[PDB]
């Protein structure tokens, strides 16, 4: 066959071990990304899954071939026969190949000595959140990649002007957060072995804060709406308002302690502590005034109008607290 | 020895084969034809959005090059020999990490019949993307894909068909199933192209379509949230006077809906819009604060503090005795009327669709 | 019995042997007695519905290849001499993991006899699914079963039996499982018919009863407990509002936290359990027990007025009411745990 | 050259050998002396009944095919030439799932003495089983084995002994210890023979003995019971006037009795029997319902509705209501009764 | 010229030995070491162990690898580095690592003129760290990496950290969200074992315990139940019920979290500074509910006695009642102090 003869003869007196053009030049390479997902957002680990088809060109003067047929397309089988480029991922903590039913692997091979190169794979890549606006919190998180071995003066990656792109991201597995964009860089990273070409793509997201509203914001607000009933229940009432105070302090302790399991330990204060600090604020100060009013009433002896008091005041400082919040940490 | 026949033939089956090419290169295209045996529909994972699947994955082609002659019809190739021939790459599109199967040895097989037919059959325990949309949870339906191609050869190289027409090609075992919360409906089988950079692909996709069972969900939520909604109404049949009773009452039935919302949300993902089981439980939670609000009114207008003695008479408007209060009296009719309508509506409205 | 010598009949045994033809490639199926020595079952699943099983998995067939004479004594070989010798196909049917021991070396052993008798053993960890019916759970019984299957070979090639008979599966006796007992244990040998073709089956079926002591201390005490600490308000004066409704309001929200609480710890089966049916009855009467007071409460202060102005036990009065419900839910109570636990055990 | 003798007799040594082959087939046992270095004892797994181990695992044999004459007195074997001869095929009877590691190259060495004495050192984790009986829990002690032998040889073709003494052949490292919740108090070390459907085989076992420490259990369950039985009995001194109070104090107790009762077992196999924690928790839930009767029944004999007003004057047997004399009475029998309780439950529990 | 690359590479490997050491009858390897921290994962109280990232460069020279007539550093295929003899390097206190293999194994092999071979890795290891919790949350912590030879003694390989001081880098880049790494230390020893003396590198962190997570997760909620539990002393005698649910409500809440918090972490046996602080909390609420059980006893079991007959004083509700709002925010102010200038 005529393309048995050219495997064979591609093949006599390669040596895989030797770069294409060892001391002429640095090899120059072209990659491509086709993002089939971005898996989840993990923020407990700080890190994210994504699944990619990646390809890289290469020029390889040993390869070229004159004969009638343009183009060799071959599957995983002479990939380990030809010198292929040692790229890894900086940030990955995880990554791995698909060998279902077969190596996930593409090669293609031109007459002129173009090599195509293409696999798949699934990465969990760290990316470090900073967690001070959350749950109205903003990332971009990168993917790094590199050649392991071979510097600047021997490897060179570029991108293949429209290189990153993404399929219907409607059916991706992000659920807390919304795709906003991506952007591609390219720089020189000094280490011990020397300098290497790194490139990265930053992909921007935005968290969507549904699932928060329902969890921690409509109950402690729900809390604190409950705990001015006490307010027009009759003072002579002393463990009526004495359990609605307990229970609404309870409450926000239990909602407290609970809106932090989704978050990782972090030492600062976010933007959701300092709303269900504010509402614990508000319900123990309405428990207080119960206490102040029942020991100037009865255990002592304007005060007698405190409830008339705080039935305006609790209402109206609860909604300037939160027109104050939202506003800051929403548009400003 | 009667062996050294096949011995012979085996021996002469790879000479000059070169497995880098595929059959027919440069004359034809590559025909195959798949099937699927499902022996068991696994499990679904609403957290992950995937689902497992165990199949016989059966798939046959012809290669002329593997022609022989002698009184055997079919030859069965050992592992050793099959790696050594031509198969096709097939690879699952929305795979996530499938796994072979290989004890004790690896569960495969290939046989070769006299005219180059190839039959190449394994077993997998395929994991698979199943995203979904739970607006309608817990009374929603999804139709979970499967689809499988070629991952180097484009439609002018390697094309799949399906063995039998594409209904009957993908058969699921009668007794296989190991689904919990799911009823598996039935299955649509289709195929198409796709394009890409590298070119356009064939593609044999099947969609399974699945209902979730109710059953659980409404012995877990519904039924607590309606017996809290009931419990909280109990309030109204006690006297006024009763303070601190009604104020426990309210209390508590505000935290039972409070710690229900809770626990509910753990079985799905972190979604972020509304279920049908949320709303439910924002109404129910209105009913309960309505009623707490209800007993807040009715206190507002309460005269004395004591109660009812016992043996003193009400005359009709010495010492004299609270009413029973209007509201209370319409509240008892008003709220269980209102929460039963609420529930014909909602249930109608889910149910139907 | 020099080593040379048996060097010398090892080299011509394995001379020429041709690995991709079975021992009986001709002639007729070739028979293969398998047996197995159970370890240890360790994790019976509910929530996975599967069981974990580790056992020394021997197979035993004549190959007549393999023959040889002059030495008197079985040829224990090194363990890699099975990569050049044929082994039967053997798989398992409802596997969904598993894999050979391989430490210090893969627990593998290859011995020939004199006549060409070939045992082959290997140390398999298996986990196999079981279906689990959970409708009369705790009080359930569970059939959990090790199908054994050859991948392409029909009965006209291979040959499954269990060798030894009913006491070709050893040591399921001295298995000793937290939460379950093995009440038996059976082996079955058939022949399938998926196609135009019978294939050989053996099946290793156990039948495992569940243990009811953790769930007596778990669940059931509890709950009765419960139930029985709300009938002190039937003892407590009816204008005492605050107690009895305290009473009354914790014993029903405690049950409730208790049902919740329990079920989230299995699969989400939709149909109703046997100890779902025990905590709903305990819900129901402590339920009933609140609303009798309430009913109380409800009788005196709003037809105490009327009856004066106007001016099963007697709804008229209050204590006569609570008296009855003094002695009725008891009894009541009593003869629910005796329908309850005849219709289960 | 100086460095080609070595070359020569590592080329020479595998001219003719057969690794299929056992030393000594059909001629004599084999004998393999074996020693074990603990480096660490690992965390020990109640709810799976399991522990595991770190060691260096020596075995050493004799391999008359293998004699050499040179310069040198012992040779190392690098990875390739080790898989090329014989080696024992031993495994650990109850291991679950083993791993050799290979960090950064593999973490064996083999050397050979001109005699012709192989010795063969690996690292290894092992993680075996450790059944446990758990009816004296938390004050239970256990002994978890660790078996090993070879998987194909028989007795009558492999044999198995200690390299010294047997108490002095398995050492356990000082440092080596990675034990939250145990005391390794000691390890016993032994051999035997066991029969199966294949043969006979040796067996060498080696039982470590481990000692649950009580502490954690103090601080989780047992001080919360202490507590909460003490809470109850505080009712006894309030007037039998505060019927709701003394009836919160009782269904609270009750409710954290019950609290507590559930989360003990949470950290525990589905044992089917009961262990001494649930003896005790199931003693102060009896004390507890015993103080919620007590008020019950002080509660069914108090007449007047009102309490003692702080200026009138109660005289000698408006009336008031005298001090109930149930009251009186409990509150010195429950606190005696439970210190009593308490002293037996801990005399006859810490020296079992 | 890649023909005479080619030829040059096929000489050196040609004859070669992988199975002798670079000086086999000569003096040891001297074997220098360098290592780049990428990360430094989740630190785990509950396994007593640490995931580390890094970059694991060894330096060493060998004859046999010499070339001449090409002045470049020949970076090698990684899959050489199967034919020619490397350390046998591993981690004595490692549970579990691995050779990240994608795209392909993360390895590199570079070869100088004179025969020296630079052979580079990334390992992602999880290393045993065994933690005295005692003063947690406000305790430190020393986690190390140690580095042997498996079979090689000092007579024949010697280990040394290349660059001195210098030779890990990116500690200072590492951030957790939990810890926050304080100093680092390199070690170079023998240890003398029975048969001889093995070379031995030892890497150290030290590890100190961000405060602020618990301060908002458990120290501000005990204080704020325990300042609730002192409203009862501005309550009325006579509402019993009133005062007995505060310091009821407040003696189970500090159970349930005491209790809460201790069902995370190991089952040490020893007690921890977070459950000293717990403990003082729950004597403080359980004294307050016992300061109104012993004014309760006092009013309705000697009023009678006292009317008939006819530190504060004994017989005055009111006085004792005083006396407990002046006296409780003291004492818990002054435990405050004495506990948080201990353990700080
Ligand atoms: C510490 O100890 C560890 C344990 O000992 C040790 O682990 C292992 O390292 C080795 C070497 O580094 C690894 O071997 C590589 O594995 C590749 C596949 O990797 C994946 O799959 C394995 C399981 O693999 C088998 O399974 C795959 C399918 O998954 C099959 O494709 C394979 O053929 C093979 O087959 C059997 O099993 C199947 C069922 O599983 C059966 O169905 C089948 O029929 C076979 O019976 C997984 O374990 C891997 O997981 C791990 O590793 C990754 C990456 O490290 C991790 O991320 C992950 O978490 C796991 O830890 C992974 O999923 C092999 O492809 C590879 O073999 C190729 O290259 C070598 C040369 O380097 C060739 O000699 C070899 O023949 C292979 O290929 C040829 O084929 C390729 C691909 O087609 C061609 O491109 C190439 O040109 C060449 O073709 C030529 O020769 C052929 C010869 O026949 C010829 O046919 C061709 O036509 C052509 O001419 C290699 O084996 C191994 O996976 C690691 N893991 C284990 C568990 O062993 C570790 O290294 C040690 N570390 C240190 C520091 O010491
Ligand atoms: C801890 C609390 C304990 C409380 C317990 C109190 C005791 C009394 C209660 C007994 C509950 C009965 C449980 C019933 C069994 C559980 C529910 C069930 O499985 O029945 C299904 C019908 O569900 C359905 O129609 C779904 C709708 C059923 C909703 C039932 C709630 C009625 C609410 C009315 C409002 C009244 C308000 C009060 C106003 C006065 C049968 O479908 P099918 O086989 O085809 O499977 C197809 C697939 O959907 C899985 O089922
Ligand atoms: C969220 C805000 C809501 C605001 C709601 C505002 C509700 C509102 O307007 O309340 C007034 C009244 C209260 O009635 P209620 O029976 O509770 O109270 C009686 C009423 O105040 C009489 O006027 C009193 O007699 P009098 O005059 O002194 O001789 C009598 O005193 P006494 O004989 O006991 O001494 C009181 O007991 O309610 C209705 O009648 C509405 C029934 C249907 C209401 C709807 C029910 C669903
Ligand atoms: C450790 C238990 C100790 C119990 C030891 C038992 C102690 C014992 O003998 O108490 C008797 C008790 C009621 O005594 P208690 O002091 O509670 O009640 C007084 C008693 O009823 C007097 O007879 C009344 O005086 P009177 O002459 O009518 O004017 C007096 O009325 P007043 O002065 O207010 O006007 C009441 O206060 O009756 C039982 O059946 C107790 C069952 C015990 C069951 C125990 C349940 C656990
Ligand atoms: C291990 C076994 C230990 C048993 C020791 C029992 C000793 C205490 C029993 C009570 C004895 C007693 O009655 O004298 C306490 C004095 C005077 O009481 P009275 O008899 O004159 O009414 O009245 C007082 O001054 C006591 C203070 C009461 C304060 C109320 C709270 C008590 C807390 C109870 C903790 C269980
Ligand atoms: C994506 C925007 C979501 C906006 C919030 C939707 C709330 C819908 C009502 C669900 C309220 C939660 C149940 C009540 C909790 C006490
Ligand atoms: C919205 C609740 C109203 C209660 C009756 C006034
Ligand atoms: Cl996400
Ligand atoms: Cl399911
Ligand atoms: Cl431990």
């Amino acid at each position: 066959g005529d393309v048995t003869v050219i495997l064979n003869n591609l093949l006599e007196g390669y040596d895989n071990k030797l770069r294409p053009d060892i001391g002429v030049k640095p090899t120059l390479i072209h990659t491509d990304m086709y993002v089939n997902s971005i898996g989840p957002v993990n923020a407990i680990n700080m890190e994210y899954t994504i699944d990619i088809f990646f390809a890289q060109t290469w020029y390889d003067r040993r390869l070229k071939f004159n004969s009638t047929i343009k183009v060799l397309r071959l599957n995983s089988n002479m990939v380990g026969k030809i010198w292929i480029p040692d790229t890894f991922f900086r940030n990955s903590k995880k990554a791995d190949a698909h060998w279902i039913t077969t190596p996930n692997r593409m090669l293609r091979i031109w007459n002129d000595g173009r090599v195509l190169y293409t696999l798949r794979l699934t990465i969990d890549a760290e990316c470090q959140l900073q967690l001070h606006n959350f749950p109205m919190d903003e990332h971009s998180c990168p993917l790094e990649f590199s050649s392991y071995g071979y510097p600047r003066e021997e490897i060179v990656y570029q991108w293949k002007r429209s290189s990153v792109e993404v399929g219907d991201t409607r059916s991706w597995r992000l659920y807390q957060f919304s795709f906003v964009g991506l952007r591609n860089t390219t720089e020189v990273v000094k280490t011990t072995s020397g300098d290497y070409v790194v490139m990265s793509v930053y992909f921007d997201l935005s968290r969507r804060m549904g699932y928060f509203t329902i969890q921690t914001y409509i109950p402690c607000t729900l809390i604190v709406v409950l705990s001015w009933v006490s307010f027009w229940i009759n003072k002579d009432a002393v463990p009526a308002r004495t359990s609605l105070g307990i229970t609404t302090v309870l409450t926000m302790t239990t909602l407290s302690t609970i809106a932090r399991k989704s978050l990782p330990k972090v030492s600062y204060v976010t933007a959701m502590d300092l709303f269900v600090s504010v509402c614990f604020i508000f319900v123990f100060s309405a428990l207080v005034e119960y206490g102040t009013l029942h020991y100037f009433v009865s255990n002592r002896k304007r005060i007698a109008k405190m409830d008339s008091y705080a039935r305006i005041f609790f209402p109206t400082a609860f909604c300037l607290f939160n027109l104050v919040y939202w506003v800051s940490y929403l548009y400003l | 020895d009667n062996t050294t026949v096949f011995t012979r033939i085996l021996d002469r089956l790879l000479d000059g084969y070169d497995n880098r090419l595929r059959p027919g290169l440069g004359e034809r295209v590559t025909e195959v034809k798949t099937d699927i045996f499902v022996t068991s529909f696994g499990p679904v994972s609403d957290h992950d959005m995937e689902y497992t699947i165990d199949v016989f994955f059966r798939q046959s082609w012809k290669d002329e090059r593997l022609k022989f002659k002698g009184p055997m019809t079919v030859l069965r190739l050992n592992n050793l020999m099959a790696s050594k021939i031509w198969t096709p790459d097939t690879f699952f599109h929305n795979g996530k990490k499938s796994v072979a199967h290989n004890m004790t040895m690896p569960n495969k097989l290939l046989r070769i019949t006299e005219d180059g037919t190839l039959l190449y059959t394994m077993r997998l325990t395929v994991r698979a993307e199943c995203p979904m949309h739970l607006e309608d949870f817990p009374m929603d339906a999804h139709a979970c894909p499967l689809k499988f191609g070629s991952y180097a050869y484009t439609r002018a190289e390697v094309v799949y068909e399906w063995t039998r027409e594409p209904a009957r090609s993908v058969v699921v075992a009668e007794d296989g199933s190991r689904l919990n919360q799911y009823d598996l409906l039935g299955q649509t089988v289709d195929s198409g192209i796709v394009q890409s950079s590298t070119g356009e692909y064939v593609v044999m996709t099947t969609h399974f379509h699945l209902k979730r069972k109710i059953g659980y969900f409404v012995i877990q939520t519904y039924l607590p949230c309606i017996m809290t909604v009931i419990l909280s109404q109990v309030s109204f049949w006690l006297n006024r006077e009763s303070v601190p009773a009604r104020t426990v009452f309210g209390v508590t039935t505000v935290l039972t809906m409070t710690t229900l919302s809770i626990s509910a949300r753990n079985s799905l993902p972190k979604v972020a819009y509304a279920t049908a089981m949320d709303w439910f439980i924002a109404v129910c939670y209105a009913f309960v604060f309505s009623a707490l609000i209800e007993f807040a009114t009715v206190n507002y207008f309460t005269k004395r503090g004591y109660a009812w003695d016992g043996k003193s008479v009400v005359p009709e408007k010495k010492k004299t005795f609270n009413s029973v209060s209007k509201i209370d009296r319409l509240s008892r009719i008003a709220f269980p009327l209102l929460f039963g309508i609420f529930n014909l509506v909602y249930w109608a409205t889910y149910l139907n669709r | 019995g020099n080593m040379s010598f048996v060097k010398e009949t090892v080299d011509k045994l394995l001379k020429g042997y041709d690995i991709r033809l079975r021992p009986d490639f001709g002639g007729p199926p070739v028979c293969v007695g398998m047996n197995i020595d159970i370890a240890s079952i360790d994790m019976v699943s509910e929530v996975n519905m599967d069981y974990t099983l580790t056992m020394y998995f021997q197979q035993y067939w004549r190959d007549k290849r393999l023959a040889y004479s002059g030495i008197p004594l079985n040829l224990t070989l090194d363990n890699r001499v099975a990569d050049q010798l044929w082994v039967p196909d053997t798989y398992f049917l409802n596997d969904k993991k598993s894999f050979v021991h391989g430490v210090t070396v893969k627990n593998r052993m290859i011995r020939l006899h004199p006549d060409g008798t070939v045992l082959y053993g290997l140390r398999i960890t298996t986990t196999a699914a079981c279906m689990m019916d959970l409708r009369r759970y705790p009080l359930d019984e569970q059939n959990c079963t090790l199908e054994i299957e050859s991948y392409g070979y029909t009965t006209d090639d291979i040959e499954f039996y269990w060798r030894g008979g009913d006491k070709a599966v050893t040591g399921v006796e001295r298995i000793e499982l937290p939460q379950f007992s093995i009440v038996e244990h059976r082996l079955v040998s058939r022949n399938v018919v998926f196609a135009t073709g019978a294939y050989p089956r053996l099946s290793l079926s156990f039948r495992l009863k569940r243990n009811i002591g953790y769930f007596i201390l778990q669940t059931y005490m509890p709950s009765i407990l419960i139930t029985i600490l709300s009938w002190v308000s039937f003892w407590i004066n009816y204008d005492a509002s605050a107690a009895r409704v305290a009473l009354g309001i914790t014993t029903v929200l405690t049950m409730t936290t208790i049902n919740t609480h329990l079920r989230e710890t299995l699969p989400k089966i939709p149909y109703v359990k046997a100890i779902d049916m025990y905590l709903m009855g305990c819900f129901v009467f402590v339920f009933l027990a609140l609303l009798e007071y309430a009913f109380v409460n409800y009788i005196f202060f709003g037809r105490g007025p009327q009856r004066q102005k106007k001016l099963i036990p007697d709804l008229t009065d209050v204590n006569a009411i609570d008296r009855w419900s003094r002695i009725v839910f008891p009894f009541t109570f009593s003869l629910f745990n005796l329908v309850y636990w005849l219709y289960y055990v």
